[PDB]
């Protein structure tokens, strides 16, 4: 598996343009980017509003914040059996691949992947907070 | 052959459970090395509208 | 293609197999309870009709059978009240005196001292004061005994036998296909020609043979026991000819287009009758006819089975310009698909029509000895206003679930809803900046005033004698109108209304109507009006465009129409839903017509209402809405403190339930403020503490109860608080009225 | 007869019923014996 | 009188309610289960139901009464 | 008497109430003739008041300073002197239907309990039963008492679900 | 950002990863349920605290837990 | 009239006694949360999830208890 590379010289869907589109923040802090592959022509509902129509073959979008871009491929993924991908773009050209992290969906167990933020015990094995009082900063029982 | 029979009634002893201290019903129990190995049942649902739990070996009491 | 009568025979059994089995229609609900949640949820899900199934005729059949049902229960009400005017009332006794005996319709049994409610409404008769005017409207149909109210209510109660028949046979013996449904354009040519038509056209001939002899002999002085009965002058000429001469022609007239010799029973008076107030029947009878004769007209214009016509698709994509893309393509599928966006529409045009209807009569009263009862005509200006303003409420709400179900983007590509959706942020945002220009313009000026008056500076206020803001449009028009016999209207006599100008019309000592000025207190409150609709449609718009997706939550489609949040993320989505747009549409609709029922109490009470001496006029409260209502503290001390008065201290007479309900009303209200101030969390865990009170001693219920859900909790905090006001409003203007009316 | 019996044994109806007996029970103790303040 | 009546009626409300906020913020962020084991501040939580549902009972009771006995006046 | 009140049969502020409230009765009555509905249900409310009157003032009912009766409270003051019919005898008539109700709706659920769909027969009340409880609750004072004493009116601790505290 | 925990009481039912919206959750092999799945949280800095993960949680207590932390641009959601 | 006042503030400090007391005694967790101590004395909620958990929070309750503090006072 490799890691897809951003084609800025993609088409993208036919849409006539509305006013939930980027704002400030694409250009000053980030935006993301969603690309999929469409068999053939099919109007689709934007997530900030409207229907476009996405064209055969690759269609690239941009949108402020992930959240669009995932509630994009959901759409997509659950409607139109496709299987979209998204990277977020920094002012500076950087180009950084999100999801899926590893060519494989979330939802299926994929070998490779470390188990991060688990805790080997359950809520009720919890420490009390006068434990961990007085810390460097507002520490939670169960950050620990 | 470990832990409650299939079919029988026990108390949960779990605290942070909603069947604390209420009867359930043994479903079934794992035979591998899990942590919660018995399955509970219950009549009424917690919440969420779950009536099904899996639970420790020392978790539940026979009652 | 072919418009016929599709039907299906016997598709439902009728039994009362599912009468013992709740929650049947839903799969979630037909398994049973476990929880309390589960009771509410078998009330909250009854009429969902498109949530029990996606078959579109099913939902079509049960709407057809629950509109026959909900007829049948207008038809008990109605009969109710005919029965309640024949039996426990004293209409005999005030036709005989329309001005001194007031109408009274309802009496209370003499227990737990309640007999007292029974006061002396004259004409030897105990009871409660009614306000619902039917007393008027009786009078004006020529109704003189209670033998013809009797027949009236058992003719009523035979319809609403008829009506829940019909609902049963079309329900479970000849239902009705989906393709019957969806004839839109047979629908509207029968609805326009037939039932509009037909309806104003039989009113029109019982008004000419029936309402304008007797209330013209009534006008006359003549007694009514001595008075032919309405049979008698339907079966000869001779009495009809003596109070009609035109009569004496048959209706030859009518064939020869010789209308014009009808011109003693079909005229333009205009104004009001001098003797009762009301307006002539002459006039109704000839608006009726006209009225008929356009509905009969335009109910020839859509095509059903022939060539001729019109085909409502034809049109709507015939519309189409170069700033709105393709234009209605799509349209009339949305419509004859959908029955959220027929009743969006339908309860938007309702609401304003009854709305309309309260300022149409207040200003024209049609009805004999209307305008003298000032407690009739408070009562029902303010009860088709508040049915108007609910009306529009429910529209925005079946606008947003249609927005939210019925609503496929595959079919409006590059119409003229998918371009709202596109540019929904600027219309909200100039609506937001429209909203808060007004109330800045608007609630500013009475607070600068209060301030002015306060700090001792009254010349600096926004008054008449200080710096003035006069609606020179509304007294222009007003002129307009008054000038408008004369030369816009030769062949009319007088105005349409006194409310625009020229000599007053009293009858008993009491103004029926007089002209009304505009000042600046009629300004200020006129744009007080304007702000809070706007900010009402803001609240209501916002919901119905930002109901599939918004710049916070991008897939609220997904979620429903009707969601409590989307959790404590992204800051918080505290009531993001389409519904809990409604439901704060709820209280702004509440607020709005709150300051319309009062502007309109307090400026009938002060310059039109009120007794006539010699040489002049005195008013209820003496003219002091023109100085008065320019002030917050004006409408506090003025209105609300000096005229609750009578509701304060009607303890011990006929008005002292009143007095009780404005303190029950009072409590409710406040009741609504626990729902609408707390969560269920809270409630959730008292209810465990209590649980294990129960379980203690083995009096725990199989149903766990569960705390209220937190759109359930929303829905009792809005009702109680709009029940509240509303009855506290509903005491206040009705003892205030009576009393001094 | 059953099912209508089953339907007039639920919780609404039943209510109704019961509120009705108890509220004509108070009424007409109330009628034959007005005004009762004290035993 | 009634200014100064009112005044420390409702400083007295606020003080009083800060009080029960207070002792749950301890409850919260200072309670210890394992050095207070049995005695009178475990015991509190212990039987926290039966306080809770007793203080409903009584609140209910006097809620009641004095609203019915009001409105029958 | 007890706390500075006299009794209603002495109290001239309830003699002026009693002639006040029949004197705006037959204001109101003067203005209708004599064998109309109007009339004969004024001259019954009168009759109603009048008899009102005479009950309380016959009852020994204490009155204050307005001319309104009094309640005493107080079980010792009751019954010492005369006054156990306003505030003890209601108290425990109110016990005992309360009770009455408690026990009926208790047995019914315990009864409901055991069976295979206990929501069922809540949402869906079972009439023969629920009947034969509410007749056979007439004994609830005596049935709670030895429930009381056999230890199987209350549940255990450990059949109990609590917080995690 | 907003703290996300796992604990030892997940069946990998993988309901919560389906039900997370901004693609914070996946799944990782373990040893200690039938399914050998176990959710895991390696994209916390994107998560808002929508807690959809937790209402489709079906372990009674839950499996994965929420806390509010420091509030950025991704942790409120912003566009802008 | 002082008899039934004296029981209406009777009820109005036993009502706010009574969502104090199980705000401070529920603080630490009851059924609907058996982890609220680890959120802190004031966080907004737990989610739409398990029917809803508007106002759980101990601060919840105390804000809860100012209203009935007004009134009773
Ligand atoms: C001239 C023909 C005619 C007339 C008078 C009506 C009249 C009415 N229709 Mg109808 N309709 C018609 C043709 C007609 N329709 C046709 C051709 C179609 C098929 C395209 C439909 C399809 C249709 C639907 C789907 C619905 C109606 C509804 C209604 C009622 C609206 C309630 C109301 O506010 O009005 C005023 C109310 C009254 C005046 C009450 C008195 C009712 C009297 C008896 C008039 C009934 C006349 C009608 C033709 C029935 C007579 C036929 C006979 C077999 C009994 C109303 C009574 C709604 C409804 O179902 O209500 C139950 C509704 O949902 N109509
Ligand atoms: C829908 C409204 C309506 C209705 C129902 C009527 C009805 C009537 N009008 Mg009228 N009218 C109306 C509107 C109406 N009008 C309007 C709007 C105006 C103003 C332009 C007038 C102005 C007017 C005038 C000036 C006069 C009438 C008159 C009449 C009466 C006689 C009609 C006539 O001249 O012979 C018309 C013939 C017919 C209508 C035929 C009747 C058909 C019958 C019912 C057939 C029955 C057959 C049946 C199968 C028999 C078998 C039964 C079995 C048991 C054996 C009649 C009862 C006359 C009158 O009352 O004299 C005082 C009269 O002079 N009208
Ligand atoms: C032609 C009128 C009309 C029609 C046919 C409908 C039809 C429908 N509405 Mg709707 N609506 C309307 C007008 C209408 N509405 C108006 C005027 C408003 C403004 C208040 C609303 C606001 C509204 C909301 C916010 C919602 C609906 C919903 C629904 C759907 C479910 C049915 C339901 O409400 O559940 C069952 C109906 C009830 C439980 C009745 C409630 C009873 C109320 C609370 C009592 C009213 C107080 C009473 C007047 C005073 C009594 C005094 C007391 C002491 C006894 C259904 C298709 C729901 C929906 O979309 O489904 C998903 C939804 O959430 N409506
Ligand atoms: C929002 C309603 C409102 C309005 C219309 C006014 C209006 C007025 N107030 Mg008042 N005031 C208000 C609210 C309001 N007040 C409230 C709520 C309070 C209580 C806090 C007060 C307290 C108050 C006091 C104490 C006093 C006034 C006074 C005055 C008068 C002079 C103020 C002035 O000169 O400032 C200057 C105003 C400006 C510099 C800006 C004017 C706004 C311009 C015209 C809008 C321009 C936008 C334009 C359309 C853009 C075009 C776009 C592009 C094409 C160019 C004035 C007529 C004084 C007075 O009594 O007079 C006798 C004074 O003593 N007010
Ligand atoms: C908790 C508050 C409360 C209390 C203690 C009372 C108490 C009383 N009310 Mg009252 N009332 C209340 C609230 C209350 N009410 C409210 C909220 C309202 C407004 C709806 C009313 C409106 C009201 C009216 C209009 C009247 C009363 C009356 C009465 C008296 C009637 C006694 C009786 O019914 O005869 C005895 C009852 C029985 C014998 C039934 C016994 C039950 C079974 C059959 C026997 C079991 C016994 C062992 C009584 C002392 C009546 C009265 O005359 O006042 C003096 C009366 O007219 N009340
Ligand atoms: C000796 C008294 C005392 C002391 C030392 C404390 C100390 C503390 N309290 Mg506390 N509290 C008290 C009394 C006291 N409280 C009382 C009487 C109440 C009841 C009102 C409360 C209720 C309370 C709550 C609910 C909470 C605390 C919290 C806290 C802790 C930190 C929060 C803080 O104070 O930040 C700074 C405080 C503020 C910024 C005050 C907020 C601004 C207010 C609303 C001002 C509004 C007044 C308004 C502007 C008046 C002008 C009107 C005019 C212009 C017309 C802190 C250790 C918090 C905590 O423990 O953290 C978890 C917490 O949640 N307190
Ligand atoms: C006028 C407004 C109002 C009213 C009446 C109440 C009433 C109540 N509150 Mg509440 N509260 C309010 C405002 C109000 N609150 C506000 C604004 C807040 C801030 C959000 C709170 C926050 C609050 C909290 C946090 C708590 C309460 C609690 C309680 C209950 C206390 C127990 C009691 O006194 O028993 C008396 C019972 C009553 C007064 C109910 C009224 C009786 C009605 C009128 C009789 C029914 C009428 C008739 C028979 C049927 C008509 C219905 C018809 C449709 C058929 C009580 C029901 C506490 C509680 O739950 O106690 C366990 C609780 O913890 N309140
Ligand atoms: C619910 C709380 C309550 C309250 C606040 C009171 C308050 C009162 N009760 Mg009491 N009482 C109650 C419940 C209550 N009672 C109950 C449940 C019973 C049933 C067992 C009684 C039965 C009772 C009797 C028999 C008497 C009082 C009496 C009194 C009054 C003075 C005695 C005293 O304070 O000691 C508390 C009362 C007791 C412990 C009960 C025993 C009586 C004691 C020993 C006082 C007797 C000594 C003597 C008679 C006092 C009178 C001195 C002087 C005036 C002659 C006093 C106002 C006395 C009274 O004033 O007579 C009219 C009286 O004799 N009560
Ligand atoms: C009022 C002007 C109506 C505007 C109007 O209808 O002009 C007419 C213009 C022409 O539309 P079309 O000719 O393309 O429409 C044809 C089809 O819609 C079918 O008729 O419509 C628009 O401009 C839509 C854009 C909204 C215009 C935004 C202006 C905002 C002003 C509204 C504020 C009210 C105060
Ligand atoms: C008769 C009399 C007498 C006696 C008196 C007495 C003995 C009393 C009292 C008293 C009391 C007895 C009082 C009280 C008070 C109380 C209060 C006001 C409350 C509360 C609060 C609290 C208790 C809190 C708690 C907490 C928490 C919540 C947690 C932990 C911590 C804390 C502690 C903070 C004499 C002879 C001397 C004189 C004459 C008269
Ligand atoms: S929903 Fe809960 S039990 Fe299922 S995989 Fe996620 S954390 Fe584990
Ligand atoms: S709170 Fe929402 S965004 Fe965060 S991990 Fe859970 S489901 Fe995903
Ligand atoms: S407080 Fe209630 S409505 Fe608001 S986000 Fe939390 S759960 Fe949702």
């Amino acid at each position: 598996w490799t890691v897809p590379t951003l084609n800025p010289d993609t088409p993208s869907p036919i849409f006539g343009g509305s006013t939930g589109g980027l704002l400030r923040k694409a250009q000053t802090e980030e935006f993301y980017v969603i690309t999929w592959e469409a068999k053939k022509e099919q109007i689709f509902e934007m997530p900030t509003g409207g229907a476009a129509i996405m064209r055969q073959g690759p269609n690239l979008l941009k949108f402020g914040k992930k959240e669009q871009c995932l509630a994009l491929t959901t759409q997509l993924r659950n409607k139109f059996k496709l299987t979209p991908c998204f990277y977020r773009v920094f002012p500076d050209g950087k180009v950084q691949y999100l999801h899926p992290a590893d060519g494989v969906y979330p939802e299926k167990v994929n070998a490779g992947r470390v188990g991060a933020n688990q805790n080997m015990r359950r809520i009720g094995q919890n420490v009390n907070p006068i434990k961990v009082k007085f810390s460097g900063r507002m520490m939670s029982p169960a950050e620990i | 052959e470990v832990g409650p029979k299939r079919g029988s009634l026990v108390k949960i002893l779990r605290p942070e459970s909603y069947w604390f201290n209420q009867v359930g019903k043994v479903v079934s129990v794992d035979q591998s090395g899990v942590r919660y190995p018995v399955v509970v049942r219950f009549e009424n649902q917690n919440y969420a509208g779950v009536t099904t739990n899996n639970y420790a070996l020392d978790e539940v009491v026979a009652a | 293609k072919k418009v016929k009568i599709a039907v299906d025979r016997n598709p439902v059994e009728t039994s009362f197999e599912k009468w013992a089995k709740p929650g049947h229609f839903s799969r979630t609900l037909s398994k049973g309870p476990n929880t309390t949640t589960w009771i509410w949820n078998l009330h909250a899900d009854a009429h969902d009709f498109d949530s029990h199934t996606s078959d579109l005729e099913e939902i079509s059949r049960k709407v057809f059978s629950a509109h026959f049902g909900q007829l049948g229960i207008i038809f008990i009400w109605l009969s109710g009240m005919y029965f309640h005017g024949a039996r426990f009332s004293n209409y005999e006794a005030w036709l005989s005196d329309p001005t001194h005996i007031k109408p009274s319709a309802q009496v209370v049994w003499p227990i737990v001292g309640q007999e007292i409610l029974n006061g002396d409404v004259g004409g030897g008769f105990q009871g409660i004061q009614i306000t619902s005017g039917f007393f008027q409207l009786w009078r004006a149909s020529g109704i003189t005994s209670e033998l013809q109210l009797y027949t009236t209510a058992i003719g009523g109660l035979v319809m609403a036998a008829a009506m829940f028949f019909a609902g049963w046979f079309h329900y479970h013996k000849a239902a009705p296909k989906l393709e019957w449904f969806q004839n839109v354009e047979s629908m509207l040519n029968h609805h326009l020609g037939g039932l509009l038509g037909l309806g104003s056209l039989a009113w029109a001939g019982h008004q000419i043979h029936v309402s304008l002899p007797v209330n013209k002999l009534l006008d006359a002085g003549v007694d009514p026991k001595e008075i032919p009965l309405p049979h008698d002058l339907l079966l000869n000429r001779a009495i009809m000819a003596d109070l009609y001469p035109s009569f004496a022609k048959g209706i030859a007239p009518f064939f020869t287009l010789n209308w014009s010799e009808y011109s003693d029973f079909l005229t333009f008076k205009g104004g009001l009758n001098p003797v009762t107030g009301g307006l002539w029947l002459s006039d109704t009878a000839h608006h009726h006819v006209a009225i008929a004769v356009l509905f009969l007209v335009a109910g020839h214009m859509y095509r059903t089975n022939w060539g001729i016509g019109h085909s409502m698709k034809e049109i709507l994509e015939a519309h189409r310009g170069p700033f709105t893309g393709e234009g209605h393509v799509g349209l009339y599928e949305i419509l004859t698909t959908s029955w959220h966006a027929q009743l969006a529409i339908n309860l938007a045009l309702f609401g304003s029509l009854s709305i309309i209807v309260a300022h149409h009569m207040y200003a024209m009263p049609p009805y004999p000895y209307l305008a003298t009862d000032y407690g009739t005509q408070l009562s029902l200006f303010t009860h088709h206003t508040w049915i108007g303003g609910f009306c529009i409420v429910g529209a925005g709400a079946h606008a947003a679930i249609f927005m939210v179900r019925d609503y496929d983007p595959t079919n409006n590509y590059n119409n003229l809803l998918d371009r709202v959706i596109r540019h929904r942020d600027a219309i909200i945002s100039h609506l937001n900046w429209v909203c808060i220009f007004l109330g800045f313009h608007s609630f500013g000026l009475y607070i600068h005033n209060d301030t002015m008056s306060a700090l001792g500076r009254p010349q600096d206020m926004f008054s008449d004698t200080a710096i003035q803001l006069q609606p020179v449009f509304a007294q222009w028009i007003q002129n307009t109108h008054f000038l408008a016999p004369q030369l816009t209207a030769p062949n009319a006599l007088a105005a349409t209304s006194l409310t625009w100008g020229g000599d007053l019309v009293a009858v008993g000592g009491k103004v029926a109507m007089m002209p009304i000025s505009l000042g600046t207190s009629d300004f200020m409150v006129h744009h007080i009006h304007a702000f809070t609709i706007h900010v009402t449609v803001l609240i209501l718009l916002k919901g119905v465009l930002f109901a599939r997706s918004s710049r916070l939550i991008p897939d609220k489609a997904n979620l429903g129409f009707r969601f409590p949040c989307d959790g404590p993320g992204r800051g918080g989505t505290c009531q993001v839903s389409a519904w809990d747009h409604v439901f704060l549409g709820l209280f702004w609709m509440y607020n709005s017509l709150s300051i319309v029922i009062f502007h309109f109490s307090w400026k009938m009470q002060s310059d039109v209402w009120g007794t006539v001496t010699a040489s002049g006029v005195s008013h209820i409260t003496g003219g002091n809405f023109a100085q008065s209502a320019n002030t917050i503290n004006g409408w506090l001390r003025d209105f609300l403190w000096a005229q609750s008065s009578q509701v304060i201290q009607s303890y011990g007479s006929a008005l002292s339930a009143y007095g009780l309900i404005f303190l029950g009303a009072h409590f409710v209200w406040a009741f609504s403020l626990m729902f609408l101030f707390s969560g269920r969390g809270y409630w959730q865990e008292l209810i465990e503490s209590i649980v294990w009170a129960h379980n203690k001693l083995k009096v725990a219920p199989a149903i766990q109860p569960r705390a209220l859900s937190i759109t359930q909790g929303r829905a009792v905090g809005v009702a109680h608080y709009l029940l509240g006001g509303i009855a506290t409003t509903w005491s206040f203007f009705l003892a205030r009225i009576i009393s001094v009316g | 007869m059953k099912d209508f019996t089953t339907y007039l044994s639920t919780a609404p109806v039943i209510a109704t019923i019961w509120f009705t007996f108890t509220a004509g029970l108070l009424i007409e103790i109330n009628r034959y014996f007005p005004d009762p303040l004290v035993f | 009188q009634a200014a100064l009546y009112t005044h420390h009626q409702y400083i007295a409300g606020f003080i009083m309610c800060g009080a029960f906020a207070h002792g749950a913020i301890f409850f919260i962020r200072d309670y210890d289960p394992e050095q207070n084991k049995g005695n009178v501040l475990a015991r509190m939580l212990d039987h926290k139901e039966a306080l809770i549902s007793h203080l409903s009972w009584v609140s209910l009771f006097l809620g009641f009464h004095t609203l019915g006995l009001y409105v029958h006046n | 008497d007890i706390a500075g009140l006299t009794p209603c049969s002495e109290s001239k502020a309830y003699a002026k109430l009693e002639k006040k409230e029949l004197k705006t009765l037959e204001k109101r009555l003067k203005q209708y003739e004599a064998d109309s509905a109007p009339a004969v249900a004024l001259k019954a409310t009168m009759e109603r008041t009048k008899a009102r009157f005479a009950n309380y003032a016959k009852a020994g009912l204490l009155c204050g300073n307005d001319g309104l009766p009094h309640l005493i409270a107080d079980p010792g003051l009751a019954l010492k002197y005369g006054h156990a019919g306003e505030v003890f005898i209601p108290t425990f008539g109110f016990l005992y239907v309360a009770g009455y109700i408690g026990y009926v709706g208790r047995q019914y659920l315990i009864a409901v309990k055991g069976e295979a769909k206990p929501t069922d027969k809540e949402i869906i009340i079972d009439v023969p039963l629920a009947t034969k409880l509410a007749w056979q609750g007439a004994g609830w004072p005596l049935a709670a008492v030895q429930e009381l004493q056999r230890g199987t009116l209350l549940e255990k601790e450990e059949n109990i679900t609590v917080s995690p505290r | 950002a907003h703290i996300v925990k796992i604990y030892d009481t997940c069946i990998g039912c993988t309901q919560c990863v389906r039900a997370c919206p901004l693609d914070v959750l996946e799944m990782v092999p373990w040893d200690g349920c039938k399914a050998s799945q176990m959710a895991s949280a390696p994209r916390t800095e994107d998560c808002v605290g929508c807690k959809r993960c937790e209402t489709a949680c079906p372990t009674d207590f839950l499996s994965v837990r929420v806390y509010l932390g420091s509030e950025s641009t991704r942790s409120m959601g912003l566009s802008y | 009239g002082d008899f039934l006042v004296h029981h209406a503030i009777a009820l109005g400090l036993h009502t706010t006694t009574l969502i104090l007391v199980k705000g401070a005694l529920d603080a630490r967790g009851s059924k609907l949360m058996p982890d609220k101590k680890d959120f802190g004395y004031s966080f907004p909620c737990d989610g739409p999830g398990r029917g809803g958990t508007c106002d759980i929070s101990a601060y919840d309750a105390f804000y809860l208890a100012v209203f009935w503090m007004l009134n009773t006072i």
